[PDB]
Protein backbone atom coordinates (compact mmCIF):
# COMPACT_ATOMS: atom_id res chain seq x y z
CA UNK A 1 0.00 0.00 0.00
CA UNK A 2 2.59 2.29 0.82
CA UNK A 3 0.67 5.07 2.04
CA UNK A 4 0.18 7.04 5.23
CA UNK A 5 -3.76 6.55 6.86
CA UNK A 6 -5.88 9.35 7.98
CA UNK A 7 -9.20 9.68 9.41
CA UNK A 8 -11.17 12.88 9.69
CA UNK A 9 -15.04 12.88 10.89
CA UNK A 10 -17.57 14.21 8.54
CA UNK A 11 -20.73 15.44 10.54
CA UNK A 12 -24.04 14.26 9.82
CA UNK A 13 -25.21 16.37 6.95
CA UNK A 14 -21.95 18.24 6.81
CA UNK A 15 -21.33 19.03 2.83
CA UNK A 16 -18.05 21.10 3.11
CA UNK A 17 -14.96 19.46 4.71
CA UNK A 18 -11.39 21.24 4.65
CA UNK A 19 -8.12 19.54 5.74
CA UNK A 20 -5.12 21.11 6.74
CA UNK A 21 -1.25 19.49 6.81
CA UNK A 22 1.82 20.30 5.44
CA UNK A 23 4.75 18.08 3.74
CA UNK A 24 8.00 19.32 3.82
CA UNK A 25 9.21 16.93 1.07
CA UNK A 26 7.65 14.78 -2.40
CA UNK A 27 5.41 11.99 -2.36
CA UNK A 28 3.66 9.70 -4.91
CA UNK A 29 0.00 10.54 -5.14
CA UNK A 30 -3.50 10.86 -3.31
CA UNK A 31 -6.18 8.18 -2.99
CA UNK A 32 -9.31 8.35 -1.04
CA UNK A 33 -12.97 7.05 -0.57
CA UNK A 34 -15.87 7.65 2.35
CA UNK A 35 -16.19 5.31 5.37
CA UNK A 36 -19.23 5.17 7.94
CA UNK A 37 -18.01 6.10 11.69
CA UNK A 38 -20.18 3.27 13.01
CA UNK A 39 -18.46 0.83 10.57
CA UNK A 40 -14.83 1.80 11.24
CA UNK A 41 -13.56 0.34 14.66
CA UNK A 42 -11.41 2.59 16.41
CA UNK A 43 -7.86 1.20 16.23
CA UNK A 44 -4.40 1.97 18.12
CA UNK A 45 -6.74 1.09 21.55
CA UNK A 46 -6.56 -2.74 22.49
CA UNK A 47 -10.34 -2.65 22.52
CA UNK A 48 -12.52 -0.35 21.63
CA UNK A 49 -15.97 -0.06 23.97
CA UNK A 50 -18.23 1.90 21.35
CA UNK B 1 17.86 14.96 15.06
CA UNK B 2 14.36 15.75 15.67
CA UNK B 3 13.81 14.32 11.69
CA UNK B 4 12.67 17.79 10.77
CA UNK B 5 13.24 21.32 12.15
CA UNK B 6 17.35 21.89 13.03
CA UNK B 7 19.40 19.62 14.95
CA UNK B 8 20.40 20.23 18.37
CA UNK B 9 24.18 19.90 20.15
CA UNK B 10 24.72 18.08 23.60
CA UNK B 11 22.69 18.76 26.65
CA UNK B 12 19.33 18.44 25.60
CA UNK B 13 16.03 17.80 27.38
CA UNK B 14 13.31 15.25 26.49
CA UNK B 15 10.26 15.28 29.19
CA UNK B 16 8.01 12.45 29.37
CA UNK B 17 4.41 13.99 31.26
CA UNK B 18 1.54 11.68 31.81
CA UNK B 19 -0.56 15.08 31.00
CA UNK B 20 -0.13 13.85 27.06
CA UNK B 21 -2.13 9.84 28.07
CA UNK B 22 -5.77 11.68 27.50
CA UNK B 23 -4.15 13.12 23.59
CA UNK B 24 -2.75 9.56 23.06
CA UNK B 25 -6.48 8.48 23.14
CA UNK B 26 -5.59 4.72 21.10
CA UNK B 27 -3.37 3.48 23.44
CA UNK B 28 -3.94 4.09 27.03
CA UNK B 29 -7.46 3.38 26.40
CA UNK B 30 -7.12 0.87 29.21
CA UNK B 31 -4.42 1.29 31.68
CA UNK B 32 -4.56 4.47 34.54
CA UNK B 33 -1.10 6.09 35.00
CA UNK B 34 1.20 3.14 35.58
CA UNK B 35 1.68 1.88 32.33
CA UNK B 36 0.73 4.65 29.53
CA UNK B 37 2.03 5.57 26.66
CA UNK B 38 3.51 9.39 25.88
CA UNK B 39 4.52 11.18 22.72
CA UNK B 40 8.05 13.01 23.67
CA UNK B 41 7.97 15.16 20.71
CA UNK B 42 6.41 18.27 21.62
CA UNK B 43 6.27 20.25 18.77
CA UNK B 44 2.95 22.23 19.27
CA UNK B 45 0.57 22.81 15.76
CA UNK B 46 0.20 19.04 14.86
CA UNK B 47 -2.87 18.21 16.70
CA UNK B 48 -2.87 15.77 19.91
CA UNK B 49 -1.48 11.96 18.81
CA UNK B 50 1.07 12.38 16.06
CA UNK B 51 4.46 11.38 15.16
CA UNK B 52 4.25 7.45 15.78
CA UNK B 53 6.25 6.84 13.12
CA UNK B 54 9.15 9.43 14.05
CA UNK B 55 12.00 8.90 15.92
CA UNK B 56 14.39 10.88 18.05
CA UNK B 57 17.49 10.04 16.20
CA UNK B 58 21.24 9.60 18.60
CA UNK B 59 24.05 8.87 16.68
CA UNK B 60 25.66 6.13 15.56
CA UNK B 61 29.20 7.45 16.49
CA UNK B 62 28.70 7.75 20.42
CA UNK B 63 26.19 6.78 22.77
CA UNK B 64 24.31 9.09 25.39
CA UNK B 65 23.22 8.69 28.84
CA UNK B 66 21.65 11.49 30.50
CA UNK B 67 19.87 11.71 34.27
CA UNK B 68 16.38 10.69 34.90
CA UNK B 69 14.71 13.08 37.52
CA UNK B 70 11.05 12.33 37.88
CA UNK B 71 8.14 13.66 39.97
CA UNK B 72 6.29 10.64 41.52
CA UNK B 73 2.85 11.12 43.35
CA UNK B 74 0.25 8.70 44.87
CA UNK B 75 -2.58 8.78 46.77
CA UNK B 76 -2.81 5.05 48.14
CA UNK B 77 -4.99 4.79 50.86
CA UNK B 78 -4.14 3.00 54.35
CA UNK B 79 -6.12 -0.18 54.14
CA UNK B 80 -6.95 -1.82 50.37
CA UNK B 81 -7.46 -4.85 48.88
CA UNK B 82 -4.42 -4.26 46.62
CA UNK B 83 -1.35 -3.96 49.34
CA UNK B 84 -3.46 -7.11 51.38
CA UNK B 85 -4.21 -4.87 54.27
CA UNK B 86 -7.50 -5.29 54.41
CA UNK B 87 -7.87 -9.33 55.57
CA UNK B 88 -6.38 -11.19 58.38
CA UNK B 89 -7.47 -14.92 59.70
CA UNK B 90 -8.52 -15.60 62.55
CA UNK B 91 -9.63 -18.69 64.50
CA UNK B 92 -12.25 -17.84 66.70
CA UNK B 93 -15.23 -20.01 68.20
CA UNK B 94 -18.04 -21.28 66.23
CA UNK B 95 -20.54 -22.96 68.90
CA UNK B 96 -20.76 -24.16 72.44
CA UNK B 97 -23.92 -26.20 73.40
CA UNK B 98 -24.14 -28.96 75.96
CA UNK B 99 -19.83 -28.74 76.03
CA UNK B 100 -20.06 -29.63 72.43
CA UNK B 101 -17.95 -26.33 71.01
CA UNK B 102 -15.48 -26.10 67.76
CA UNK B 103 -13.61 -23.58 66.54
CA UNK B 104 -12.37 -22.89 62.72
CA UNK B 105 -10.38 -20.03 60.76
CA UNK B 106 -12.17 -17.06 59.36
CA UNK B 107 -11.02 -14.61 56.91
CA UNK B 108 -12.24 -11.32 57.89
CA UNK B 109 -12.44 -8.22 55.63
CA UNK B 110 -12.02 -4.14 56.08
CA UNK B 111 -13.55 -1.42 54.58
CA UNK B 112 -11.26 0.71 52.19
CA UNK B 113 -10.54 4.56 53.84
CA UNK B 114 -10.13 4.49 57.26
CA UNK B 115 -6.79 5.51 58.75
CA UNK B 116 -5.36 6.16 62.17
CA UNK B 117 -3.50 3.08 64.15
CA UNK B 118 -5.95 3.64 66.69
CA UNK B 119 -9.00 3.15 64.40
CA UNK B 120 -7.99 0.53 62.38
CA UNK B 121 -7.39 -1.75 65.84
CA UNK B 122 -10.89 -1.09 66.61
CA UNK B 123 -12.08 -1.97 63.03
CA UNK B 124 -9.87 -5.21 63.52
CA UNK B 125 -12.21 -6.11 66.41
CA UNK B 126 -15.43 -4.85 64.63
CA UNK B 127 -15.02 -7.33 62.13
CA UNK B 128 -13.98 -10.28 65.13
CA UNK B 129 -17.70 -8.70 66.27
CA UNK B 130 -19.90 -9.04 62.93
CA UNK B 131 -18.69 -12.80 62.40
CA UNK B 132 -20.29 -13.09 66.06
CA UNK B 133 -23.24 -11.58 65.11
CA UNK B 134 -23.79 -13.45 62.40
CA UNK B 135 -22.52 -17.06 63.57
CA UNK B 136 -21.97 -16.67 67.23
CA UNK B 137 -24.87 -15.84 69.01
CA UNK B 138 -27.19 -18.12 66.93
CA UNK B 139 -25.42 -21.07 67.74
CA UNK B 140 -24.18 -21.12 71.52
CA UNK B 141 -21.08 -19.28 72.05
CA UNK B 142 -21.97 -16.22 74.74
CA UNK B 143 -20.81 -12.43 74.33
CA UNK B 144 -18.22 -13.70 77.49
CA UNK B 145 -16.38 -16.50 75.75
CA UNK B 146 -15.55 -14.50 72.19
CA UNK B 147 -11.80 -15.28 71.18
CA UNK B 148 -9.49 -13.02 69.90
CA UNK B 149 -9.08 -9.33 70.60
CA UNK B 150 -6.53 -6.71 69.98
CA UNK B 151 -5.41 -5.04 73.04
CA UNK B 152 -2.83 -2.02 73.94
CA UNK B 153 -2.57 -1.49 77.19
CA UNK B 154 -0.43 -3.29 79.77
CA UNK B 155 -2.29 -6.07 82.37
CA UNK B 156 0.39 -5.81 84.97
CA UNK B 157 1.14 -2.21 86.02
CA UNK B 158 -1.18 -3.15 89.30
CA UNK B 159 -0.50 -6.34 90.10
CA UNK B 160 1.44 -6.88 93.41
CA UNK B 161 3.59 -9.97 93.77
CA UNK B 162 2.14 -11.19 97.34
CA UNK B 163 -1.60 -11.41 96.85
CA UNK B 164 -0.88 -11.62 92.87
CA UNK B 165 -4.32 -9.82 92.20
CA UNK B 166 -4.68 -6.22 90.08
CA UNK B 167 -5.10 -4.08 93.55
CA UNK B 168 -6.29 -0.87 91.78
CA UNK B 169 -9.55 -3.46 91.22
CA UNK B 170 -9.16 -2.02 87.18
CA UNK B 171 -6.74 -2.25 84.73
CA UNK B 172 -4.73 0.68 84.64
CA UNK B 173 -5.72 2.94 81.66
CA UNK B 174 -3.39 4.03 79.97
CA UNK B 175 -1.85 2.63 76.50
CA UNK B 176 1.61 1.01 75.98
CA UNK B 177 1.61 -0.45 72.51
CA UNK B 178 -0.76 -2.56 70.71
CA UNK B 179 -0.52 -6.73 70.72
CA UNK B 180 -3.19 -10.03 70.42
CA UNK B 181 -4.88 -11.51 73.29
CA UNK B 182 -6.09 -14.65 73.03
CA UNK B 183 -8.60 -17.63 74.03
CA UNK B 184 -8.07 -20.78 74.93
CA UNK B 185 -7.88 -23.01 71.31
CA UNK B 186 -7.85 -19.56 68.85
CA UNK B 187 -5.61 -17.29 67.07
CA UNK B 188 -4.54 -14.96 64.38
CA UNK B 189 -3.07 -15.55 60.95
CA UNK B 190 -0.56 -13.42 59.52
CA UNK B 191 0.76 -15.33 56.52
CA UNK B 192 -1.43 -13.21 53.57
CA UNK B 193 -1.65 -10.09 55.65
CA UNK B 194 0.45 -6.90 56.23
CA UNK B 195 -1.27 -5.89 59.34
CA UNK B 196 1.01 -7.99 61.69
CA UNK B 197 3.67 -5.21 61.01
CA UNK B 198 0.74 -2.33 62.14
CA UNK B 199 0.61 -3.67 65.47
CA UNK B 200 4.27 -3.97 65.67
CA UNK B 201 5.15 -7.61 66.04
CA UNK B 202 7.30 -8.71 63.31
CA UNK B 203 8.90 -12.31 63.83
CA UNK B 204 13.33 -12.09 64.60
CA UNK B 205 13.77 -14.41 60.98
CA UNK B 206 10.50 -12.85 58.84
CA UNK B 207 12.51 -14.91 55.81
CA UNK B 208 10.16 -17.97 56.53
CA UNK B 209 6.35 -18.00 55.30
CA UNK B 210 4.21 -18.48 58.17
CA UNK B 211 2.91 -15.94 60.61
CA UNK B 212 1.05 -18.11 62.88
CA UNK B 213 0.59 -17.49 66.82
CA UNK B 214 -1.59 -20.03 68.52
CA UNK B 215 -2.81 -19.85 72.21
CA UNK B 216 -0.29 -22.77 72.77
CA UNK B 217 2.67 -20.70 72.06
CA UNK B 218 1.90 -18.01 74.73
CA UNK B 219 2.83 -19.69 77.64
CA UNK B 220 3.85 -17.66 80.82
CA UNK B 221 1.62 -14.68 80.29
CA UNK B 222 -1.72 -14.81 81.82
CA UNK B 223 -3.49 -12.09 82.46
CA UNK B 224 -3.87 -11.39 86.28
CA UNK B 225 -7.14 -11.34 87.28
CA UNK B 226 -8.43 -7.72 89.39
CA UNK B 227 -9.15 -7.39 92.92
CA UNK B 228 -12.22 -7.46 94.65
CA UNK B 229 -12.80 -3.84 95.78
CA UNK B 230 -16.43 -3.65 97.21
CA UNK B 231 -15.80 -6.88 99.55
CA UNK B 232 -12.64 -5.02 100.90
CA UNK B 233 -13.17 -4.21 104.59
CA UNK B 234 -10.17 -5.55 106.47
CA UNK B 235 -9.72 -9.10 104.96
CA UNK B 236 -10.80 -10.88 101.14
CA UNK B 237 -7.69 -10.28 99.80
CA UNK B 238 -7.32 -13.72 97.87
CA UNK B 239 -10.74 -13.17 96.58
CA UNK B 240 -10.56 -12.56 92.72
CA UNK B 241 -13.42 -10.97 90.97
CA UNK B 242 -15.39 -13.20 89.05
CA UNK B 243 -18.59 -11.39 87.48
CA UNK B 244 -19.20 -7.55 87.48
CA UNK B 245 -22.52 -5.74 86.20
CA UNK B 246 -24.57 -7.58 83.74
CA UNK B 247 -22.45 -10.93 84.29
CA UNK B 248 -19.95 -11.79 82.88
CA UNK B 249 -17.24 -14.45 84.34
CA UNK B 250 -13.80 -13.75 83.50
CA UNK B 251 -12.69 -17.32 82.66
CA UNK B 252 -10.72 -18.38 85.53
CA UNK B 253 -9.03 -21.15 85.28
CA UNK B 254 -10.28 -22.66 88.62
CA UNK B 255 -11.76 -21.86 91.85
CA UNK B 256 -7.75 -21.44 93.94
CA UNK B 257 -5.88 -18.88 93.73
CA UNK B 258 -2.79 -21.12 93.89
CA UNK B 259 -1.17 -20.88 90.96
CA UNK B 260 -4.72 -19.75 89.52
CA UNK B 261 -5.52 -16.66 90.39
CA UNK B 262 -4.52 -16.17 86.80
CA UNK B 263 -7.46 -16.39 84.15
CA UNK B 264 -7.55 -18.19 80.91
CA UNK B 265 -6.64 -14.65 78.88
CA UNK B 266 -3.08 -15.46 77.40
CA UNK B 267 -1.79 -12.03 76.21
CA UNK B 268 0.82 -11.02 73.68
CA UNK B 269 2.79 -8.04 75.66
CA UNK B 270 2.86 -9.89 78.81
CA UNK B 271 4.45 -12.87 76.86
CA UNK B 272 6.99 -10.86 75.83
CA UNK B 273 8.79 -9.17 78.87
CA UNK B 274 7.50 -10.34 81.51
CA UNK B 275 7.48 -14.27 80.73
CA UNK B 276 10.80 -16.32 79.95
CA UNK B 277 13.31 -14.91 77.36
CA UNK B 278 14.89 -18.48 76.83
CA UNK B 279 11.93 -20.75 75.68
CA UNK B 280 9.08 -17.88 75.03
CA UNK B 281 7.66 -16.05 72.70
CA UNK B 282 10.41 -13.46 73.00
CA UNK B 283 12.47 -15.67 70.86
CA UNK B 284 11.12 -15.35 67.13
CA UNK B 285 9.14 -12.14 67.89
CA UNK B 286 10.19 -8.43 68.53
CA UNK B 287 8.97 -5.59 70.18
CA UNK B 288 8.95 -2.90 67.03
CA UNK B 289 7.30 0.78 66.32
CA UNK B 290 3.97 0.68 65.04
CA UNK B 291 4.49 2.23 61.58
CA UNK B 292 1.34 2.86 59.97
CA UNK B 293 2.88 2.24 56.23
CA UNK B 294 2.94 -1.75 57.04
CA UNK B 295 6.41 -1.16 55.22
CA UNK B 296 8.93 0.49 53.20
CA UNK B 297 8.23 -1.53 49.98
CA UNK B 298 10.17 -0.16 47.04
CA UNK B 299 8.64 0.52 43.48
CA UNK B 300 10.64 -0.10 40.56
CA UNK B 301 11.04 2.34 37.40
CA UNK B 302 11.48 1.87 33.42
CA UNK B 303 11.37 2.88 30.81
CA UNK B 304 11.90 -0.09 27.83
CA UNK B 305 11.94 1.83 24.70
CA UNK B 306 14.74 4.28 25.37
CA UNK B 307 16.89 3.12 28.39
CA UNK B 308 19.63 -0.12 27.59
CA UNK B 309 19.50 -2.94 29.40
CA UNK B 310 20.62 -2.67 32.92
CA UNK B 311 23.73 -5.04 33.07
CA UNK B 312 21.78 -8.46 33.37
CA UNK B 313 17.91 -7.86 32.37
CA UNK B 314 16.73 -9.18 28.71
CA UNK B 315 14.38 -7.79 26.03
CA UNK B 316 10.55 -8.79 26.46
CA UNK B 317 7.16 -7.37 26.06
CA UNK B 318 5.59 -8.10 29.33
CA UNK B 319 4.16 -5.92 32.29
CA UNK B 320 5.61 -8.28 34.71
CA UNK B 321 9.70 -8.35 33.54
CA UNK B 322 10.18 -4.65 32.52
CA UNK B 323 14.31 -3.81 32.42
CA UNK B 324 14.16 -1.54 35.23
CA UNK B 325 16.24 1.44 35.23
CA UNK B 326 16.20 2.88 39.24
CA UNK B 327 13.89 2.07 42.47
CA UNK B 328 12.78 4.47 44.28
CA UNK B 329 10.58 4.47 47.64
CA UNK B 330 6.93 4.37 47.13
CA UNK B 331 5.61 8.30 48.16
CA UNK B 332 4.09 7.26 51.90
CA UNK B 333 5.18 9.09 54.74
CA UNK B 334 4.54 9.11 58.98
CA UNK B 335 3.51 12.09 60.24
CA UNK B 336 3.91 12.38 64.18
CA UNK B 337 1.48 13.81 66.11
CA UNK B 338 0.06 14.67 70.15
CA UNK B 339 -3.41 14.19 70.80
CA UNK B 340 -3.03 14.80 75.16
CA UNK B 341 -6.97 14.49 74.62
CA UNK B 342 -6.54 10.53 74.51
CA UNK B 343 -8.08 8.59 76.66
CA UNK B 344 -10.36 11.55 77.91
CA UNK B 345 -11.12 11.94 74.64
CA UNK B 346 -12.26 8.20 74.64
CA UNK B 347 -15.14 9.41 77.53
CA UNK B 348 -16.22 11.95 75.13
CA UNK B 349 -16.27 10.31 71.63
CA UNK B 350 -18.91 8.07 73.38
CA UNK B 351 -21.07 10.93 73.35
CA UNK B 352 -20.42 12.90 69.96
CA UNK B 353 -21.29 9.31 68.24
CA UNK B 354 -24.41 8.21 68.31
CA UNK B 355 -24.10 4.42 68.82
CA UNK B 356 -21.54 2.44 70.92
CA UNK B 357 -19.85 0.31 67.92
CA UNK B 358 -16.49 -0.36 69.03
CA UNK B 359 -17.19 0.15 72.49
CA UNK B 360 -20.44 -2.60 72.98
CA UNK B 361 -19.23 -4.48 75.98
CA UNK B 362 -18.50 -0.99 78.68
CA UNK B 363 -18.89 -3.02 81.58
CA UNK B 364 -15.79 -5.78 80.91
CA UNK B 365 -12.70 -5.01 81.67
CA UNK B 366 -11.52 -7.02 78.98
CA UNK B 367 -13.81 -6.83 76.37
CA UNK B 368 -13.77 -3.45 76.33
CA UNK B 369 -12.39 -0.59 73.80
CA UNK B 370 -8.72 -0.16 73.43
CA UNK B 371 -6.64 2.56 75.39
CA UNK B 372 -6.19 5.44 72.50
CA UNK B 373 -2.55 5.97 72.75
CA UNK B 374 -0.50 9.19 73.07
CA UNK B 375 0.96 10.42 69.63
CA UNK B 376 -1.24 9.58 66.55
CA UNK B 377 0.77 8.66 63.19
CA UNK B 378 -1.03 8.77 59.99
CA UNK B 379 0.09 8.17 56.71
CA UNK B 380 0.78 11.63 54.34
CA UNK B 381 0.88 11.48 50.53
CA UNK B 382 3.98 13.57 49.96
CA UNK B 383 4.60 13.98 46.32
CA UNK B 384 8.65 12.92 46.64
CA UNK B 385 11.43 14.25 43.97
CA UNK B 386 13.75 11.70 43.80
CA UNK B 387 17.55 11.88 41.60
CA UNK B 388 17.97 8.96 39.90
CA UNK B 389 21.84 8.61 38.47
CA UNK B 390 22.79 8.40 34.80
CA UNK B 391 21.43 5.85 32.58
CA UNK B 392 22.47 4.58 28.56
CA UNK B 393 20.27 5.16 25.78
CA UNK B 394 18.93 3.51 22.73
CA UNK B 395 20.76 4.22 19.22
CA UNK B 396 17.09 5.45 18.49
CA UNK B 397 14.67 7.01 21.13
CA UNK B 398 10.95 5.95 19.83
CA UNK B 399 8.60 8.49 19.12
CA UNK B 400 6.05 7.01 21.90
CA UNK B 401 7.64 6.09 24.98
CA UNK B 402 6.30 3.53 27.73
CA UNK B 403 6.38 4.79 31.13
CA UNK B 404 5.45 2.10 33.83
CA UNK B 405 5.66 2.21 37.43
CA UNK B 406 5.72 -1.93 38.75
CA UNK B 407 5.58 -2.74 42.10
CA UNK B 408 7.57 -5.22 44.51
CA UNK B 409 5.35 -8.17 43.60
CA UNK B 410 5.65 -7.09 39.36
CA UNK B 411 2.60 -5.34 38.91
CA UNK B 412 0.64 -2.39 38.03
CA UNK B 413 -0.09 0.42 41.43
CA UNK B 414 -3.44 1.26 40.63
CA UNK B 415 -3.03 4.28 42.67
CA UNK B 416 -0.39 6.55 40.60
CA UNK B 417 -2.16 10.72 40.26
CA UNK B 418 0.93 12.21 39.29
CA UNK B 419 4.44 10.40 36.90
CA UNK B 420 6.04 12.64 34.78
CA UNK B 421 10.45 12.07 33.84
CA UNK B 422 13.19 14.76 32.93
CA UNK B 423 15.92 13.58 31.13
CA UNK B 424 19.07 15.15 30.00
CA UNK B 425 21.13 13.09 27.63
CA UNK B 426 24.91 13.88 27.50
CA UNK B 427 27.56 11.95 25.64
CA UNK B 428 29.58 9.35 27.24
CA UNK B 429 32.06 7.46 25.90
CA UNK B 430 32.89 6.76 21.64
CA UNK B 431 33.34 3.81 19.98
CA UNK C 1 -7.80 20.29 0.49
CA UNK C 2 -11.66 21.10 0.32
CA UNK C 3 -13.67 17.48 -0.37
CA UNK C 4 -17.57 18.56 -1.32
CA UNK C 5 -19.53 15.85 -1.15
CA UNK C 6 -23.06 14.30 -0.93
CA UNK C 7 -24.95 15.08 2.90
CA UNK C 8 -25.94 11.98 4.64
CA UNK C 9 -27.57 11.23 7.85
CA UNK C 10 -24.76 9.64 9.66
CA UNK C 11 -21.65 10.18 11.17
CA UNK C 12 -18.99 9.45 8.46
CA UNK C 13 -15.29 9.91 7.93
CA UNK C 14 -12.84 10.58 5.05
CA UNK C 15 -10.05 8.31 4.42
CA UNK C 16 -7.31 9.56 2.99
CA UNK C 17 -3.84 7.96 1.62
CA UNK C 18 -1.15 10.21 1.06
CA UNK C 19 0.98 7.36 -1.23
CA UNK C 20 4.73 7.23 -0.03
CA UNK C 21 7.52 5.40 0.59
CA UNK C 22 7.54 2.85 3.09
CA UNK C 23 10.73 1.03 3.09
CA UNK C 24 12.93 -0.88 5.24
CA UNK C 25 16.24 -2.39 4.97
CA UNK C 26 17.05 -5.56 7.13
CA UNK C 27 20.50 -6.18 8.28
CA UNK C 28 21.71 -9.23 9.68
CA UNK C 29 25.90 -9.13 10.68
CA UNK C 30 25.92 -12.25 12.78
CA UNK C 31 24.71 -15.14 14.37
CA UNK C 32 20.80 -13.87 15.82
CA UNK C 33 21.21 -10.56 15.32
CA UNK C 34 18.82 -8.59 13.14
CA UNK C 35 19.05 -5.02 12.53
CA UNK C 36 16.17 -3.44 10.54
CA UNK C 37 16.18 0.35 9.05
CA UNK C 38 12.65 1.83 8.59
CA UNK C 39 12.02 5.44 6.61
CA UNK C 40 8.66 6.57 5.60
CA UNK C 41 9.19 9.72 2.95
CA UNK C 42 7.24 12.00 3.13
CA UNK C 43 6.09 12.02 6.60
CA UNK C 44 8.68 10.63 8.51
CA UNK C 45 6.76 9.94 12.02
CA UNK C 46 3.78 12.67 11.62
CA UNK C 47 3.35 16.18 10.83
CA UNK C 48 4.23 18.81 13.21
CA UNK D 1 -3.29 -6.96 16.16
CA UNK D 2 -1.31 -4.57 13.59
CA UNK D 3 -0.54 -0.85 13.66
CA UNK D 4 -1.16 -1.02 17.46
CA UNK D 5 1.55 0.39 19.69
CA UNK D 6 -0.68 -0.88 21.98
CA UNK D 7 -0.23 -4.33 21.38
CA UNK D 8 3.04 -4.18 18.65
CA UNK D 9 4.46 -7.61 18.05
CA UNK D 10 8.29 -8.70 18.70
CA UNK D 11 10.59 -10.40 16.46
CA UNK D 12 14.48 -9.81 17.82
CA UNK D 13 17.38 -11.85 18.54
CA UNK D 14 17.66 -12.79 21.65
CA UNK D 15 21.27 -11.77 22.08
CA UNK D 16 20.34 -8.59 20.44
CA UNK D 17 17.30 -7.69 21.98
CA UNK D 18 16.57 -5.04 20.11
CA UNK D 19 13.30 -5.37 17.94
CA UNK D 20 13.22 -5.67 14.50
CA UNK D 21 9.37 -4.96 14.20
CA UNK D 22 8.37 -1.11 14.28
CA UNK D 23 4.78 -0.09 13.84
CA UNK D 24 2.71 3.16 13.58
CA UNK D 25 -0.59 3.33 13.64
CA UNK D 26 -0.60 5.29 10.86
CA UNK D 27 0.15 2.51 8.22
CA UNK D 28 -2.62 0.13 7.65
CA UNK D 29 -1.15 -3.31 7.12
CA UNK D 30 -4.80 -5.08 7.01
CA UNK D 31 -5.75 -3.09 3.63
CA UNK D 32 -2.30 -3.78 2.21
CA UNK D 33 -2.46 -6.97 2.65
CA UNK D 34 -5.61 -7.41 0.46
CA UNK D 35 -4.80 -4.89 -2.39
CA UNK D 36 -1.28 -7.22 -2.37
CA UNK D 37 -3.59 -10.20 -3.21
CA UNK D 38 -5.69 -9.24 -5.74
CA UNK D 39 -2.79 -8.10 -7.77
CA UNK D 40 -0.56 -11.28 -7.98
CA UNK D 41 -3.78 -13.70 -7.93
CA UNK D 42 -7.23 -14.25 -9.15
CA UNK D 43 -9.17 -13.06 -6.13
CA UNK D 44 -12.03 -15.06 -7.39
CA UNK D 45 -10.99 -18.30 -6.28
CA UNK D 46 -11.49 -19.80 -2.55
CA UNK D 47 -8.61 -21.41 -0.49
CA UNK D 48 -9.56 -22.88 2.96
CA UNK D 49 -6.51 -22.87 4.35
CA UNK D 50 -6.08 -18.86 4.72
CA UNK D 51 -9.79 -18.53 5.01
Amino acid sequence: LSAANMLYPIPPNATQLPIPSRNWAAFRGWSLTRLKQRETPALGSPFDPY
Amino acid sequence: RYSMLPPLYDTTKIYLIDNKSSDIQTLNYQNDHSDYLTTIVQNSDFTPLEASNHSIELDERSRWGGNLKTILYTNLPNITQHMFSNSFRVKMMASKKDGVPQYEWFPLRLPEGNFSETMVIDLMNNAIVELYLALGRQEGVKEEDIGVKIDTRNFSLGYDPQTQLVTPGVYTNEAMHADIVLLPGCAIDFTHSRLNNLLGIRKRFPYQEGFVISYEDLKGGNIPALMDVEEFNKSKTVRALREDPKGRSYHVGEDPEARENETAYRSWYLAYNYGDPEKGVRATTLLTTGDVTCGVEQIYWSLPDMALDPVTFKASLKTSNYPVVGTELLPLVPRSFYNAQAVYSQWIQEKTNQTHVFNRFPENQILVRPPAPTITSISENKPSLTDHGIVPLRNRLGGVQRVTLTDARRRSCPYVYKSLGIVTPQVLSSR
Amino acid sequence: MTFEMDPINEPTLLYVLFEVFDVARVHQPHRGVIEVVYLRTPFSAGNA
Amino acid sequence: YYNSGGNLGVLAGQSSQLNAVVDLQDRNTELSYQMLLANTTDRSRYFSMWN
